[PDB]
């Protein structure tokens, strides 16, 4: 279709005297889960996590187990150097994690690209939007930022970015066999005064990007909204919900509207009886 | 250490006595060691399958519980949640009403 | 498909 995505979650957790780290990688194509990765079997392979994968031939899971394993190492060499770094006891449990990935519109060029890691769940190093740049989060990274310019790291993942992930970005769309459109409510509840929440709900969508906006008298609010994160419904859908607080008895001068890209035009709302 | 937020929630508008999936979403938390709990007026749900583990911008971690379940206008369901940050079970129950 | 990770 126009806007899509590839991205990889890479997880390791040490465990000092129980063995080596648990690592994990997870990949996705726009919102769906399609691939992983978990060092935490006997001999562990790269597997398949959706219909549209199971026919693909051995070859690339077995690459793509080897270049997971390599990653596997990588991570429990970098847990290691973090400690020194970051100056801490042996013994605890410990947290290193990457997310890489492209996104591409109509055109199957690059868009915008991501390689960005973190220690212990928090920012360590990333590359910045230019991907010619590095960002330290701390003077701990610093050394990082340093050996990473001196060794021109940011043109192979740079590269990375612009050719493969989002060359294969575009194969695995052609697998397999589209937009699901939301379907909005608005539903009324109580309160105390004499005051009621009106609650906008998107429903059975995908994916999962999606733009959920009250206004009063067809204008911005001045109160602030609440809502939810986007949220997964359990069948490859999403839902979300954002609500307004209104007088009892001008509920209708208040409206919802909604933006996916599965919509011909948005959907404007209000609560009806 | 990041605290888990809980949301349960169904895939459809509840009707009492219709086929639809229960849903425990725990999410921004750390570290991902997690044991969720899906219940039934007290008692454990038996096979919940659950989705794989992955992560945010900010780097906390996302997870899914879900299983399936016919409502009743008696019965209620919720989410305990077992992880490092808390001192006991932190306990959200669905709020259908919603 | 699969990139390298950087060592730290
Ligand atoms: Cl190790
Ligand atoms: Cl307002």
């Amino acid at each position: 279709m126009g806007p899509h995505s590839l991205r990889y979650f890479h997880t390791a957790v040490s465990r000092p005297g129980l063995g080596k780290p648990r690592f994990i990688s997870v990949g996705y194509v726009d919102d769906t889960q399609f691939v992983r990765f978990d060092s935490d079997a006997e001999n562990p392979r790269y597997e398949p996590r959706v219909r549209w994968m199971e026919q693909v031939e051995p070859e690339y899971w077995e690459r793509n187990t080897q270049i997971a394993k390599g990653n596997e190492q990588i991570f429990r060499v970098n847990l290691r150097t973090a400690l020194r770094y970051y100056n801490q006891s042996a013994g605890g449990s410990h947290t290193f994690q990457r997310m890489y990935g492209c996104e591409v519109g109509s055109d199957w060029r690059l868009l915008r690209g991501y390689e960005q890691y973190a220690y212990d769940g928090c920012d360590y190093i990333a590359l910045n939007e230019d991907l010619k740049t590095w960002t330290a989060a701390d003077m701990a990274a610093l050394i990082t930022k340093h050996k990473w310019e001196q060794a021109g790291d940011a043109e192979r993942d740079r590269a990375y970015l612009e050719g493969t992930c989002v060359e294969w970005l575009r194969r695995y769309l052609q697998l397999g066999n589209r937009t699901d459109s939301p379907k909005a409510h608005v539903t009324r509840h109580s309160r105390p005064e004499d005051k009621v929440t009106l609650r906008c709900w998107a429903l059975g969508f995908y994916p999962a990007d999606i733009t959920l906006t009250w206004q009063l008298n067809g204008e911005e609010l001045t109160q602030d909204m609440e809502l939810v994160e986007t949220r997964p419904a359990g069948d490859g859908t999403f839902q979300k919900w954002a609500s307004v607080v209104v007088p009892l008895g001008k509920e209708q001068y208040y409206t919802c509207h909604v933006y996916h890209q599965g919509l011909p035009e948005p959907l404007t709302l209000r609560w009806e009886p | 250490q990041k605290t888990p937020q809980i949301q349960v929630y169904s895939r459809h508008p509840p009707e009492n006595g219709k086929p639809n999936i229960l849903n425990c979403y725990v999410t921004q938390f750390h570290p991902p060691h997690i044991e969720i709990q899906m219940l039934k007026n007290g008692k454990k749900i038996p096979k919940v399958e659950m989705s794989d583990m992955s992560f945010s911008k900010d780097w906390s971690f996302y997870i899914l519980a879900h299983t399936e379940f016919t409502p009743t206008e008696t019965d209620t369901y919720a989410c305990r949640v077992k992880h490092d940050s808390m001192a006991e079970p932190k306990t959200v129950y669905w709020d259908r009403d919603m | 498909f699969e990139a390298n990770g950087n060592l730290i």
